[PDB]
């Protein structure tokens, strides 16, 4: 009783007369002619419910269990081939429907899948161009956590799956297997659908993006150029939060948190080096996980930050020496602060300010501390001593600047302080070299304060 | 005069007219060094289509020594990531073709012809402080 | 024809949205359409063949706002005259559209084009709507044409001219103008090399 | 290229249970990749050498126990069909110095695949076999092994050419001829492989 398309009733049919001849093997037969081909499945039906009743039959039965993932190991390779050369998708915008098809199979996670089903199916979907990943983003954005659970385990398991079965080292990076970055790719996938289905506040809480400007010498590039009131532009977007117009920092809850799309065996064999210098430079044939940033664990992170801030010391030292060959100015590699004992706040204010004002590139140089009257090589121990010291001083009652409650032992800022914008502007300055500098300080702040450095004002919930 | 700051000529050509003289006739400072540029120097910038600078209303161009300098200097500055052409093109939702990239060594807009050359050559397009740049002909080869 | 006009002032003029013009830098190959060239400030270009231009601002400029673009000839001596397309044009079938046979200038791909005669200096001229840049989008791009070529005897006659881009209020009221050279010709990236190669030489 | 190197590798691995089905899963996820390759990227355009993999494979005996006909050769004849014929004729003319019963187990090989699927799916007026991948696939494999055996075989072309007599057709396709530029060219031959 061949037929090109499938539908719940065509299935029944089925299920009747395999019970009644005691056999499997013809809807073996149709299943399989059936999932192998996209185009059927592509015009088959959207019908999530159908669907969801048509597994919960079929997958009572393990003859057919193995039909599906036979006919799905065959299907997925063709798929990738229409995405990728014949833009499929852009002539039947109901493409779509073939990976929300398969998706709702609830078996994908189990080993059999793992091994070699779903890896090919995730090359495939990690294909989809952007508009379509968006329209599928948008739709798991309304299904339950518990599902979104299973999808992020799906894949989590996969990528867990592949790096512990594969034996990587700094000549086999994580980088260079497709089975892995194609997870990750669908993982990002769920990661925006978390995002997108969690609360999200938009229309209250954003903050202008304070810029400082240049120095003369940019400036007047900037000037001999069309750029005169063009100073802001943004940091590197994420072309999916484009694309969905609502950036990770928006939602305020998600479903699931975010912690959990953390994948801490990947963490543990990801050489960050190589990976930043890839997030860097384009290179057809190799990834860069810190596009993917959902799934690095703060470690990682920040030893990605850190060879941000090392490579742009470096940049910096660089100029520096390029200067000194062509114009003989004598200007310092390091952002050598000199101050006293007693006027560390006075003194530091002072040199950073004139910094700041002079040229606000220096404050992206490698912080070195000298204590007037002291003498020791900053090897951090005296940057560390001086940030204890400047913490300790600045959050002193007598300097009025902020309040400390004994309750959550956290500090606020005093709205009636008289003390001038410059030691505000001190301490923010402290904070921003600290990360830079990769040195912890005991700083006690609630999460408002941090939501409000990025951008984001104080809603009633951070009370 | 050119005191009021909206109202003066941007572009050499029309400083020309404005001054009732020609790129023949016109002397002009860089902006830097207050050198006077080499004639040379002054139809370059011409052809870079670059803006004239103004000081409490009076012109100021760039020679090329200064121009290569300062542009070398905001490279190793301002450098944010490096794409190829095809990625770019997606990113912009554009053919390179109309997409504004000027030379990473001298400014000099670049032509179609140098754009299909970094395809040609799987060569990488880097964004400096937000705008976008490539390696002209004159500055491939050396 | 009209024998005589006056001259409109070609200053350029930013005004208070900061107005300034743009081109898609071309090359300068002999399939070339269209190319700008920086150092003459000038566009070179196939008759009836697509002009891209952008328009730039620093801040939006108010609703009702318009686009005109209007010709006169660059020599002093000639400024008073008005250009008109060359009669062996201005007697072609191509002049079906909304646009006088005798206008030199047409827009394409924008349906609120307002073909007008100045009824004091008899000047023809093109205006259109101002149009916000697109999302995304830094500066918006109008579309021109031009219909005659300008080695037409009868018409421009080998005499260069100048294109004057006006922005105006709903009420004609001067918001901001800039300018720029125009050649019709054959082969805009044989003409655009030599112009640029005897202005180097000079 | 090294025939005899693959001969007793495969000799030494196939003896081993677990490591069969290993070759089975490796092949299944080998040839996918492959046709998009030569469909897509021409590889052998560029690496002349691409047709090795092709040998490597053929040289595992156990290519026609069933559990190769079901999934694992179907799929790699998808991907060799698709190689460009100048491959094919490289291909051919190493296979034609095998000995005949290797002739015959390749034959065997796709003859038992082809049998397979024909026996394995219901074919009807509406289902053509001319609408399975696997089967013409596997035929234009096949293809590749027959003139393997033609050319294998004793071939005399140098004594025993005649002469195509043709005869001359009507007037009207002589005048529309002449009309054309065709009046010697008489001689054309039918369709060729
Ligand atoms: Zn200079
Ligand atoms: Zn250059
Ligand atoms: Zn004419």
């Amino acid at each position: 009783k061949d037929v090109t398309y499938l539908t719940e009733e065509k299935v029944y049919e089925i299920l009747e007369l395999c019970r009644e001849r005691e056999d499997y093997s013809p809807l073996i037969r149709v299943i399989g002619r059936v999932f192998s081909s996209a185009e059927a499945l592509v015009q088959s039906f959207v019908d999530i419910d159908a669907i969801r009743r048509v597994y919960t039959r079929l997958l009572s039965n393990e003859k057919i269990e193995t039909a599906f993932l036979n006919a799905l190991v065959y299907l997925s390779p063709n798929v990738e081939c229409d995405l990728t050369y014949h833009n499929v998708y852009s002539r039947d915008p109901n493409y779509l429907n073939l990976f929300i098809i398969v998706m709702e199979n609830r078996n994908l996670h189990s080993p059999e899948y793992l091994e070699m089903a779903l890896p090919l199916f995730c090359k495939a979907m990690s294909k989809l161009p952007l508009a379509a990943q968006g329209k599928l983003i948008r739709l798991w954005s309304k299904y339950n956590a518990d599902q979104i659970r299973r999808m992020m385990e799906t894949f989590q398991q996969l990528i867990t799956y592949k790096v512990i079965s594969n034996e990587f080292n700094s000549r086999n990076l994580v980088n260079d297997d497709d089975a892995i970055v194609a997870a990750s790719k669908c993982l990002k996938m769920v990661y925006y659908a978390n995002v997108v289905g969690g609360e999200v506040d938009t229309n209250h809480n954003e903050e202008d993006d304070e810029e400082p400007i240049p120095e003369s010498s940019e400036l007047t590039l900037q000037e001999l150029l069309g750029e005169e009131r063009r100073n802001k532009k943004g940091p590197r977007v994420d072309p999916l939060e484009t694309e969905l117009g609502v950036k990770t920092l928006d939602c305020r809850k998600p479903l699931i948190p975010f912690e959990e799309f953390i994948n801490e065996p990947l963490n543990e064999v990801l050489e960050m080096d190589k990976d930043y210098t890839f997030f860097k430079v384009e290179t057809e044939n190799k990834f860069s996980f810190m596009t993917c940033p959902f799934i690095l664990n703060a470690v990682t992170k920040n030893l990605g930050l850190y060879y941000d801030n090392r490579i742009r010391m470096y940049s910096e030292r660089r100029i520096t020496v390029l200067y000194s060959l062509v114009q003989g100015q004598q200007l310092n590699p390091y952002l050598r602060l000199k101050v006293r004992r007693d006027h560390i706040i006075d003194d530091a204010l002072v040199r950073l300010e004139m910094i700041a004002m002079e040229n606000p590139a220096d404050l992206k140089k490698q912080l070195y501390v000298e204590f007037e009257g002291e003498q020791g090589v900053d090897e951090g121990g005296v940057s560390k001593e001086f940030f204890q010291l400047v913490v300790e001083e600045i959050f002193n009652p007598d300097i009025g600047m902020f309040t400390y409650d004994e309750s959550t032992k956290l500090f606020w800022f005093n709205p009636s302080s008289f003390e001038t914008e410059g030691q505000f502007t001190l301490i923010g300055i402290v904070l921003g070299l600290a990360i830079y500098n990769n040195c912890i300080l005991d700083v006690h702040f609630p999460m408002v304060v941090y939501r409000k450095l990025m951008g984001k004002k104080g809603t009633f919930r951070d009370l | 005069m050119f005191q009021d700051p909206q109202e003066r000529p941007r572009k050499l050509p029309q400083l020309c007219t404005e001054l009732q003289t020609t790129i023949h006739d016109i002397i002009l400072e860089c902006v830097y060094c207050k050198q006077q540029l080499l004639r040379r120097e002054v139809y370059d910038f011409a052809f870079r289509d670059l803006c004239i600078v103004y000081r409490d209303g009076n012109p100021y161009a760039v020679c090329d020594k200064c121009l290569k300098f300062y542009s070398k200097i905001s490279e190793y500055r301002h450098y944010s990531y490096s794409l190829y052409g095809t990625t770019l093109e997606q990113q912009y939702n554009k053919p390179l073709s109309d997409l504004l990239i000027r030379c990473i060594n001298c400014q000099k807009p670049l032509s179609p012809e140098e754009k299909q050359r970094h395809l040609d050559k799987k060569q990488r397009f880097h964004n400096i402080r937000g705008r976008w740049t490539g390696r002209c002909m004159s500055c491939s080869r050396s | 024809w009209p024998l005589s006009s006056s001259v409109p002032s070609q200053k350029t003029y930013q005004g208070s949205y900061g107005f300034r013009l743009g081109f898609l830098h071309s090359g300068t190959a002999k399939s070339v359409t269209c190319t700008y060239s920086p150092a003459l400030n000038k566009m070179f270009c196939q008759l009836a063949k697509t002009c891209p231009v952008q328009l730039w601002v620093d801040s939006t400029p108010p609703p009702g706002t318009r686009v005109r673009a209007m010709a006169i000839y660059k020599q002093s001596q000639h400024m008073t005259e008005v250009v008109r397309r060359c009669p062996h044009h201005e007697r072609c079938s191509d002049s079906d559209g909304l646009a006088p046979p005798q206008h030199l200038i047409r827009v394409e791909g924008n349906l609120r084009v307002e073909y007008l005669d100045d009824r004091n200096t008899f000047r023809h001229s093109v205006v259109v709507p101002y149009e916000p840049p697109e999302v995304g989008s830094d500066c918006t791009t109008i579309h021109y044409n031009y219909m005659c070529n300008s080695s037409c005897m009868g018409g421009m006659n080998r005499r260069p001219i100048l294109t004057i881009i006006t922005l105006e209020d709903s009420s004609g009221n001067l918001l901001g103008r800039n300018s720029f050279e125009v050649r019709v010709c054959a082969c805009p990236g044989r003409d655009r090399r030599t112009e640029e190669e005897n202005l180097r030489k000079k």
